[PDB]
Protein backbone atom coordinates (compact mmCIF):
# COMPACT_ATOMS: atom_id res chain seq x y z
CA UNK A 1 0.00 0.00 0.00
CA UNK A 2 0.82 3.77 -0.21
CA UNK A 3 1.10 3.29 3.67
CA UNK A 4 -1.70 5.83 4.26
CA UNK A 5 -1.03 8.34 1.43
CA UNK A 6 -4.35 9.22 -0.30
CA UNK A 7 -2.66 10.64 -3.49
CA UNK A 8 0.95 10.69 -4.81
CA UNK A 9 2.31 13.52 -7.15
CA UNK B 1 -11.13 -5.39 16.36
CA UNK B 2 -11.50 -2.31 14.15
CA UNK B 3 -13.81 0.38 15.69
CA UNK B 4 -14.99 3.81 14.38
CA UNK B 5 -17.35 5.86 16.57
CA UNK B 6 -18.83 9.10 15.08
CA UNK B 7 -20.08 12.06 17.20
CA UNK B 8 -21.39 15.57 16.60
CA UNK B 9 -23.80 16.37 13.81
CA UNK B 10 -27.57 16.41 14.16
CA UNK B 11 -29.65 19.51 13.37
CA UNK B 12 -28.32 22.91 12.17
CA UNK B 13 -29.68 26.07 10.51
CA UNK B 14 -28.57 26.78 6.86
CA UNK B 15 -25.47 29.03 6.83
CA UNK B 16 -24.38 27.77 10.27
CA UNK B 17 -21.72 25.15 11.23
CA UNK B 18 -21.52 21.64 12.72
CA UNK B 19 -18.39 19.55 13.44
CA UNK B 20 -18.25 15.76 13.08
CA UNK B 21 -15.69 13.62 14.95
CA UNK B 22 -14.66 10.01 14.33
CA UNK B 23 -12.84 8.16 17.17
CA UNK B 24 -10.72 5.17 16.05
CA UNK B 25 -9.24 2.04 17.72
CA UNK B 26 -8.16 -1.55 17.04
CA UNK B 27 -5.81 -0.63 14.17
CA UNK B 28 -2.69 1.28 13.23
CA UNK B 29 -4.29 4.76 12.55
CA UNK B 30 -0.79 6.07 11.65
CA UNK B 31 -0.77 3.84 8.47
CA UNK B 32 -4.28 4.57 7.18
CA UNK B 33 -5.97 7.31 5.16
CA UNK B 34 -9.28 8.25 6.95
CA UNK B 35 -12.38 9.44 5.09
CA UNK B 36 -15.95 10.90 5.20
CA UNK B 37 -18.65 9.50 2.87
CA UNK B 38 -22.28 10.69 2.95
CA UNK B 39 -25.70 9.55 1.77
CA UNK B 40 -28.62 11.95 1.17
CA UNK B 41 -31.94 10.35 2.39
CA UNK B 42 -33.01 7.68 -0.14
CA UNK B 43 -30.03 8.58 -2.40
CA UNK B 44 -26.63 7.02 -3.19
CA UNK B 45 -23.16 7.02 -1.64
CA UNK B 46 -20.95 10.13 -2.18
CA UNK B 47 -17.30 10.55 -1.16
CA UNK B 48 -16.81 13.81 0.77
CA UNK B 49 -13.26 14.10 2.00
CA UNK B 50 -9.99 12.33 2.83
CA UNK B 51 -6.99 12.93 5.15
CA UNK B 52 -3.64 11.14 4.43
CA UNK B 53 -2.03 9.27 7.38
CA UNK B 54 1.12 11.36 8.17
CA UNK B 55 1.90 14.20 5.59
CA UNK B 56 -1.04 16.48 6.55
CA UNK B 57 -2.53 16.45 2.97
CA UNK B 58 -6.35 16.85 2.60
CA UNK B 59 -8.78 16.06 -0.28
CA UNK B 60 -12.35 17.15 -1.08
CA UNK B 61 -15.25 16.52 -3.41
CA UNK B 62 -16.02 19.66 -5.54
CA UNK B 63 -19.45 19.89 -3.81
CA UNK B 64 -17.89 20.61 -0.35
CA UNK B 65 -14.52 22.42 -1.17
CA UNK B 66 -14.06 25.63 0.87
CA UNK B 67 -17.00 24.92 3.25
CA UNK B 68 -15.72 21.63 4.76
CA UNK B 69 -12.37 20.97 6.43
CA UNK B 70 -11.07 17.50 7.36
CA UNK B 71 -8.27 17.22 9.94
CA UNK B 72 -6.81 14.50 12.07
CA UNK B 73 -4.90 13.92 15.27
CA UNK B 74 -2.74 10.78 15.03
CA UNK B 75 -1.65 11.22 18.70
CA UNK B 76 -5.39 10.97 19.66
CA UNK B 77 -6.76 8.57 16.89
CA UNK B 78 -9.46 11.08 15.89
CA UNK B 79 -10.76 12.42 12.56
CA UNK B 80 -12.75 15.64 12.38
CA UNK B 81 -15.03 17.18 9.77
CA UNK B 82 -15.68 20.87 10.26
CA UNK B 83 -18.79 21.69 8.21
CA UNK B 84 -19.24 25.43 7.63
CA UNK B 85 -21.93 27.34 5.60
CA UNK B 86 -24.35 24.35 5.68
CA UNK B 87 -26.91 23.97 2.84
CA UNK B 88 -30.06 21.77 2.40
CA UNK B 89 -27.98 19.58 -0.07
CA UNK B 90 -25.68 18.74 2.91
CA UNK B 91 -28.62 16.90 4.66
CA UNK B 92 -27.35 13.30 4.80
CA UNK B 93 -26.07 10.38 6.90
CA UNK B 94 -22.34 10.84 7.30
CA UNK B 95 -20.01 7.86 7.69
CA UNK B 96 -16.41 7.89 8.65
CA UNK B 97 -14.46 5.22 6.89
CA UNK B 98 -11.01 3.77 6.95
CA UNK B 99 -9.57 3.68 3.42
CA UNK B 100 -7.03 1.47 1.66
CA UNK B 101 -4.93 3.17 -1.14
CA UNK B 102 -2.61 0.96 -3.28
CA UNK B 103 0.98 0.63 -4.60
CA UNK B 104 1.27 2.14 -8.09
CA UNK B 105 4.71 2.66 -9.89
CA UNK B 106 3.46 6.04 -11.26
CA UNK B 107 -0.02 7.67 -10.71
CA UNK B 108 -3.09 7.41 -13.14
CA UNK B 109 -3.70 3.80 -11.77
CA UNK B 110 -5.55 3.67 -8.41
CA UNK B 111 -7.22 1.17 -6.08
CA UNK B 112 -9.03 3.04 -3.26
CA UNK B 113 -11.57 1.17 -1.09
CA UNK B 114 -13.38 1.67 2.30
CA UNK B 115 -12.90 -1.53 4.36
CA UNK B 116 -14.43 -0.40 7.66
CA UNK B 117 -17.32 2.06 8.16
CA UNK B 118 -18.79 3.80 11.21
CA UNK B 119 -22.53 3.32 12.03
CA UNK B 120 -23.29 6.75 10.50
CA UNK B 121 -24.69 10.04 11.83
CA UNK B 122 -27.59 12.02 10.38
CA UNK B 123 -26.98 15.70 9.59
CA UNK B 124 -30.19 17.67 8.98
CA UNK B 125 -29.84 21.25 7.55
CA UNK B 126 -33.17 23.07 8.24
CA UNK B 127 -34.81 26.22 9.63
CA UNK B 128 -37.35 23.90 11.46
CA UNK B 129 -37.14 23.51 15.27
CA UNK B 130 -36.57 20.34 17.40
CA UNK B 131 -39.84 18.74 18.61
CA UNK B 132 -40.25 15.67 20.78
CA UNK B 133 -42.84 13.12 19.63
CA UNK B 134 -46.15 12.05 21.14
CA UNK B 135 -46.57 8.26 21.59
CA UNK B 136 -50.04 6.81 21.17
CA UNK B 137 -51.12 3.18 21.47
CA UNK B 138 -52.44 1.31 18.39
CA UNK B 139 -54.85 -1.41 19.56
CA UNK B 140 -57.91 -3.26 18.08
CA UNK B 141 -61.42 -1.90 19.09
CA UNK B 142 -59.48 -13.73 13.94
CA UNK B 143 -56.59 -15.65 15.54
CA UNK B 144 -53.95 -12.90 14.94
CA UNK B 145 -54.16 -9.47 16.62
CA UNK B 146 -51.98 -6.44 15.67
CA UNK B 147 -50.71 -3.90 18.22
CA UNK B 148 -48.53 -0.85 17.87
CA UNK B 149 -47.37 2.68 18.67
CA UNK B 150 -47.81 5.81 16.61
CA UNK B 151 -44.81 8.18 17.12
CA UNK B 152 -46.34 11.44 15.94
CA UNK B 153 -45.07 14.99 15.33
CA UNK B 154 -41.28 14.91 15.72
CA UNK B 155 -38.29 16.70 14.21
CA UNK B 156 -35.57 16.01 13.09
CA UNK B 157 -35.25 12.32 12.26
CA UNK B 158 -34.54 9.68 13.65
CA UNK B 159 -36.55 7.71 16.17
CA UNK B 160 -35.93 4.16 17.38
CA UNK B 161 -38.54 1.71 18.67
CA UNK B 162 -38.16 -1.64 20.53
CA UNK B 163 -40.85 -3.85 22.13
CA UNK B 164 -40.82 -5.39 25.65
CA UNK B 165 -37.29 -3.94 26.10
CA UNK B 166 -35.92 -5.90 23.14
CA UNK B 167 -37.37 -9.27 24.27
CA UNK B 168 -40.04 -9.02 21.50
CA UNK B 169 -38.48 -8.90 17.97
CA UNK B 170 -40.53 -11.41 15.87
CA UNK B 171 -43.38 -9.84 13.88
CA UNK B 172 -42.12 -6.29 14.52
CA UNK B 173 -42.50 -3.73 11.71
CA UNK B 174 -41.14 -0.23 12.30
CA UNK B 175 -42.20 1.81 9.32
CA UNK B 176 -40.12 4.46 7.51
CA UNK B 177 -41.06 7.97 8.71
CA UNK B 178 -43.41 10.02 6.52
CA UNK B 179 -43.06 13.82 6.54
CA UNK B 180 -46.48 15.38 7.17
CA UNK B 181 -47.58 18.67 5.54
CA UNK B 182 -46.92 20.33 8.96
CA UNK B 183 -43.13 19.71 8.44
CA UNK B 184 -43.07 17.12 11.24
CA UNK B 185 -42.39 13.40 10.91
CA UNK B 186 -44.63 10.60 12.02
CA UNK B 187 -44.03 6.89 12.12
CA UNK B 188 -45.71 3.71 13.31
CA UNK B 189 -44.29 0.53 14.85
CA UNK B 190 -46.42 -2.60 14.89
CA UNK B 191 -46.31 -6.20 16.09
CA UNK B 192 -48.69 -9.10 15.39
CA UNK B 193 -49.57 -11.31 18.32
CA UNK B 194 -52.03 -14.17 19.00
CA UNK B 195 -55.48 -12.64 19.92
CA UNK B 196 -55.58 -15.03 22.99
CA UNK B 197 -52.42 -13.32 24.52
CA UNK B 198 -54.11 -9.86 24.90
CA UNK B 199 -54.78 -9.15 28.59
CA UNK B 200 -52.47 -12.07 29.54
CA UNK B 201 -49.21 -10.85 27.94
CA UNK B 202 -48.28 -7.16 28.41
CA UNK B 203 -46.91 -5.39 25.24
CA UNK B 204 -44.94 -2.10 25.65
CA UNK B 205 -43.17 -0.03 22.92
CA UNK B 206 -40.01 1.77 23.97
CA UNK B 207 -39.51 4.91 21.98
CA UNK B 208 -36.42 7.03 21.86
CA UNK B 209 -35.96 10.39 20.05
CA UNK B 210 -32.35 11.17 21.07
CA UNK B 211 -32.50 14.70 19.29
CA UNK B 212 -35.09 15.97 21.82
CA UNK B 213 -33.86 13.60 24.63
CA UNK B 214 -37.34 11.97 24.61
CA UNK B 215 -37.60 8.39 25.91
CA UNK B 216 -41.17 6.95 26.27
CA UNK B 217 -42.59 3.51 27.28
CA UNK B 218 -46.23 3.08 26.14
CA UNK B 219 -48.44 0.07 26.90
CA UNK B 220 -50.34 -1.05 23.72
CA UNK B 221 -53.53 -2.81 24.93
CA UNK B 222 -57.27 -2.63 23.90
CA UNK B 223 -59.46 0.13 25.45
CA UNK B 224 -60.79 -0.95 28.89
CA UNK B 225 -64.50 -1.90 29.39
CA UNK C 1 -17.56 14.43 -14.77
CA UNK C 2 -16.59 10.69 -14.81
CA UNK C 3 -19.65 8.51 -14.08
CA UNK C 4 -20.26 4.92 -12.90
CA UNK C 5 -23.55 3.40 -14.22
CA UNK C 6 -25.68 0.81 -12.36
CA UNK C 7 -29.21 -0.50 -13.19
CA UNK C 8 -31.60 1.06 -10.57
CA UNK C 9 -33.08 -2.39 -9.74
CA UNK C 10 -32.28 -6.15 -10.17
CA UNK C 11 -34.76 -9.02 -9.43
CA UNK C 12 -33.76 -12.66 -8.72
CA UNK C 13 -35.49 -15.95 -7.65
CA UNK C 14 -34.05 -17.69 -4.49
CA UNK C 15 -31.29 -20.18 -5.28
CA UNK C 16 -30.54 -18.28 -8.55
CA UNK C 17 -27.49 -16.06 -9.28
CA UNK C 18 -28.04 -12.29 -9.31
CA UNK C 19 -25.75 -10.20 -11.61
CA UNK C 20 -25.22 -6.47 -10.82
CA UNK C 21 -23.48 -4.51 -13.66
CA UNK C 22 -21.32 -1.40 -13.23
CA UNK C 23 -20.42 0.69 -16.30
CA UNK C 24 -17.86 3.37 -17.12
CA UNK C 25 -15.58 4.42 -20.02
CA UNK C 26 -12.13 2.64 -19.88
CA UNK C 27 -13.16 0.55 -16.78
CA UNK C 28 -10.50 -2.09 -17.67
CA UNK C 29 -7.58 -0.34 -15.90
CA UNK C 30 -9.73 0.79 -12.92
CA UNK C 31 -10.07 -1.13 -9.63
CA UNK C 32 -13.68 -1.81 -8.64
CA UNK C 33 -14.85 -2.43 -5.12
CA UNK C 34 -18.38 -3.41 -4.08
CA UNK C 35 -20.50 -2.46 -1.00
CA UNK C 36 -23.59 -4.14 0.40
CA UNK C 37 -25.95 -1.83 2.15
CA UNK C 38 -28.81 -3.57 3.98
CA UNK C 39 -31.72 -1.31 5.23
CA UNK C 40 -30.80 1.09 8.10
CA UNK C 41 -27.19 -0.15 8.09
CA UNK C 42 -23.70 1.13 7.17
CA UNK C 43 -22.25 -0.04 3.82
CA UNK C 44 -20.20 -3.26 4.05
CA UNK C 45 -17.22 -4.09 1.78
CA UNK C 46 -18.06 -7.30 -0.13
CA UNK C 47 -15.49 -7.07 -3.00
CA UNK C 48 -12.20 -5.12 -3.27
CA UNK C 49 -9.73 -4.73 -6.23
CA UNK C 50 -12.17 -6.16 -8.85
CA UNK C 51 -12.36 -9.74 -7.41
CA UNK C 52 -10.80 -10.04 -3.90
CA UNK C 53 -13.04 -11.21 -1.01
CA UNK C 54 -12.78 -9.86 2.60
CA UNK C 55 -12.78 -12.24 5.60
CA UNK C 56 -16.31 -12.57 6.99
CA UNK C 57 -17.97 -12.36 3.53
CA UNK C 58 -19.49 -15.71 2.32
CA UNK C 59 -17.94 -17.63 -0.65
CA UNK C 60 -21.28 -17.00 -2.54
CA UNK C 61 -20.30 -13.30 -3.05
CA UNK C 62 -17.54 -12.72 -5.61
CA UNK C 63 -16.52 -9.90 -7.93
CA UNK C 64 -15.33 -9.59 -11.56
CA UNK C 65 -14.18 -6.83 -14.03
CA UNK C 66 -13.85 -7.64 -17.77
CA UNK C 67 -13.78 -4.92 -20.44
CA UNK C 68 -15.93 -1.86 -19.60
CA UNK C 69 -18.35 -3.61 -17.18
CA UNK C 70 -17.71 -4.58 -13.54
CA UNK C 71 -19.84 -7.44 -12.19
CA UNK C 72 -21.11 -8.45 -8.76
CA UNK C 73 -22.54 -11.97 -8.64
CA UNK C 74 -24.30 -13.60 -5.66
CA UNK C 75 -24.47 -17.44 -5.88
CA UNK C 76 -27.76 -18.98 -4.61
CA UNK C 77 -29.60 -15.81 -3.59
CA UNK C 78 -31.37 -15.95 -0.23
CA UNK C 79 -33.91 -13.56 1.30
CA UNK C 80 -31.21 -11.89 3.53
CA UNK C 81 -29.39 -10.79 0.30
CA UNK C 82 -32.01 -8.02 -0.36
CA UNK C 83 -29.89 -4.85 -0.18
CA UNK C 84 -28.60 -1.84 -2.11
CA UNK C 85 -25.30 -2.61 -3.89
CA UNK C 86 -22.75 0.05 -4.84
CA UNK C 87 -19.78 -0.21 -7.18
CA UNK C 88 -16.89 2.17 -6.58
CA UNK C 89 -13.74 3.22 -8.47
CA UNK C 90 -11.31 6.18 -8.90
CA UNK C 91 -10.80 8.83 -11.65
CA UNK C 92 -8.50 11.92 -12.03
CA UNK C 93 -11.65 14.10 -12.60
CA UNK C 94 -13.67 12.91 -9.53
CA UNK C 95 -11.16 11.08 -7.20
CA UNK C 96 -13.42 8.37 -5.48
CA UNK C 97 -16.50 7.85 -7.70
CA UNK C 98 -19.58 5.67 -6.81
CA UNK C 99 -22.26 4.07 -8.93
CA UNK C 100 -25.84 5.20 -8.32
CA UNK C 101 -26.62 1.92 -6.57
CA UNK C 102 -28.77 -1.14 -7.43
CA UNK C 103 -31.61 -2.48 -5.24
CA UNK C 104 -31.72 -6.29 -5.15
CA UNK C 105 -35.35 -7.64 -5.02
CA UNK C 106 -36.01 -11.29 -4.16
CA UNK C 107 -38.72 -12.90 -6.32
CA UNK C 108 -41.12 -14.95 -4.20
CA UNK C 109 -44.69 -16.30 -4.66
CA UNK C 110 -47.76 -14.01 -4.32
CA UNK C 111 -48.85 -13.40 -0.68
CA UNK C 112 -52.11 -11.66 0.21
CA UNK C 113 -51.90 -9.05 3.00
CA UNK C 114 -53.45 -9.54 6.49
CA UNK C 115 -55.40 -6.27 7.25
CA UNK C 116 -55.83 -4.45 10.57
CA UNK C 117 -57.47 -1.15 11.53
CA UNK C 118 -56.67 0.93 14.66
CA UNK C 119 -58.93 3.67 15.99
CA UNK C 120 -57.27 6.85 17.42
CA UNK C 121 -56.51 6.62 21.15
CA UNK C 122 -58.71 8.59 23.58
CA UNK C 123 -55.36 10.17 24.72
CA UNK C 124 -54.55 11.70 21.25
CA UNK C 125 -58.16 12.85 21.05
CA UNK C 126 -57.42 15.41 23.88
CA UNK C 127 -54.80 17.10 21.53
CA UNK C 128 -57.51 18.02 18.96
CA UNK C 129 -56.46 15.53 16.21
CA UNK C 130 -57.38 11.93 15.35
CA UNK C 131 -55.07 9.48 13.54
CA UNK C 132 -56.62 6.33 12.09
CA UNK C 133 -54.14 3.59 11.12
CA UNK C 134 -54.50 0.71 8.63
CA UNK C 135 -51.89 -2.07 8.59
CA UNK C 136 -51.34 -4.30 5.49
CA UNK C 137 -49.07 -7.05 6.77
CA UNK C 138 -46.72 -9.54 4.93
CA UNK C 139 -47.66 -9.24 1.28
CA UNK C 140 -45.99 -9.77 -2.09
CA UNK C 141 -45.70 -8.05 -4.64
CA UNK C 142 -45.18 -4.44 -3.34
CA UNK C 143 -48.18 -2.97 -5.28
CA UNK C 144 -51.30 -2.54 -3.06
CA UNK C 145 -54.18 -0.03 -2.89
CA UNK C 146 -55.60 1.33 0.34
CA UNK C 147 -58.84 3.29 0.26
CA UNK C 148 -60.21 5.07 3.36
CA UNK C 149 -64.02 5.20 3.86
CA UNK C 150 -65.74 7.39 6.46
CA UNK C 151 -69.48 6.65 6.83
CA UNK C 152 -68.95 4.91 3.42
CA UNK C 153 -67.50 8.11 1.84
CA UNK C 154 -64.30 7.50 -0.12
CA UNK C 155 -61.49 9.67 1.34
CA UNK C 156 -59.08 11.52 -0.89
CA UNK C 157 -55.67 12.94 0.09
CA UNK C 158 -56.01 13.08 3.89
CA UNK C 159 -53.84 9.91 4.10
CA UNK C 160 -50.19 9.01 3.95
CA UNK C 161 -48.59 5.64 3.56
CA UNK C 162 -45.26 4.04 4.34
CA UNK C 163 -43.87 0.67 3.06
CA UNK C 164 -41.12 -1.43 4.70
CA UNK C 165 -38.17 -2.80 2.77
CA UNK C 166 -38.46 -6.44 1.70
CA UNK C 167 -38.37 -8.72 4.79
CA UNK C 168 -34.89 -10.33 5.28
CA UNK C 169 -36.40 -13.78 6.11
CA UNK C 170 -39.66 -14.10 4.08
CA UNK C 171 -39.20 -11.45 1.25
CA UNK C 172 -42.67 -9.85 1.91
CA UNK C 173 -43.61 -6.16 2.39
CA UNK C 174 -45.77 -4.47 5.01
CA UNK C 175 -47.55 -1.13 4.60
CA UNK C 176 -49.03 1.35 7.10
CA UNK C 177 -51.57 3.99 6.01
CA UNK C 178 -52.55 6.89 8.31
CA UNK C 179 -55.78 8.89 7.96
CA UNK C 180 -55.57 12.30 9.80
CA UNK C 181 -58.68 14.27 10.89
CA UNK C 182 -59.43 17.05 13.36
CA UNK C 183 -61.14 15.89 16.63
CA UNK C 184 -64.32 17.80 15.54
CA UNK C 185 -64.33 16.11 12.06
CA UNK C 186 -63.68 12.69 13.63
CA UNK C 187 -66.56 13.02 16.16
CA UNK C 188 -69.01 13.94 13.29
CA UNK C 189 -68.88 10.36 11.77
CA UNK C 190 -69.41 6.76 13.04
CA UNK C 191 -67.93 4.12 10.65
CA UNK C 192 -64.20 4.18 9.85
CA UNK C 193 -62.92 1.65 7.29
CA UNK C 194 -59.87 0.80 5.23
CA UNK C 195 -60.50 -1.16 2.01
CA UNK C 196 -57.56 -3.14 0.49
CA UNK C 197 -56.98 -4.32 -3.11
CA UNK C 198 -54.00 -6.60 -3.94
CA UNK C 199 -53.08 -9.29 -6.53
CA UNK C 200 -53.40 -12.01 -3.86
CA UNK C 201 -57.00 -10.94 -2.97
CA UNK C 202 -60.01 -12.21 -5.08
CA UNK C 203 -62.19 -9.35 -3.78
CA UNK C 204 -61.38 -6.14 -1.79
CA UNK C 205 -60.81 -6.69 1.94
CA UNK C 206 -62.33 -4.18 4.41
CA UNK C 207 -61.55 -3.74 8.09
CA UNK C 208 -63.68 -1.34 10.11
CA UNK C 209 -64.77 -0.06 13.51
CA UNK C 210 -67.55 2.16 14.84
CA UNK C 211 -66.39 5.37 16.62
CA UNK C 212 -66.66 4.99 20.40
CA UNK C 213 -67.78 1.33 20.76
CA UNK C 214 -65.05 0.21 23.29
Amino acid sequence: NTNGSWHIN
Amino acid sequence: EVQLVESGGGLAQPGESLRLSCAASGFNFYTYAMTWVRQAPGKGLEWVSASSSTDGTTYYADSVKGRFTISRDNSKNILYLQMNSLKAEDTATYYCARAVVFTDSSAYYYSKYFDYWSQGTLVTVSSASTKGPSVFPLAPSGGTAALGCLVKDYFPEPVTVSWNSGALTSGVHTFPAVLQSSGLYSLSSVVTVPSSSLGTQTYICNVNHKPSNTKVDKKAEPKSC
Amino acid sequence: SYELTQPPSVSVSPGQAATITCSGDKLGDKYVSWYQQRPGQSPLLVVYQDNKRPSGIPERISGSNSGNTATLTIRGTRAMDEADYYCQAWDSSTDVVFGGGTKLTVLRTVAAPSVFIFPPSDEQLKSGTASVVCLLNNFYPREAKVQWKVDNALQSGNSQESVTEQDSKDSTYSLSSTLTLSKADYEKHKVYACEVTHQGLSSPVTKSFNRGEC
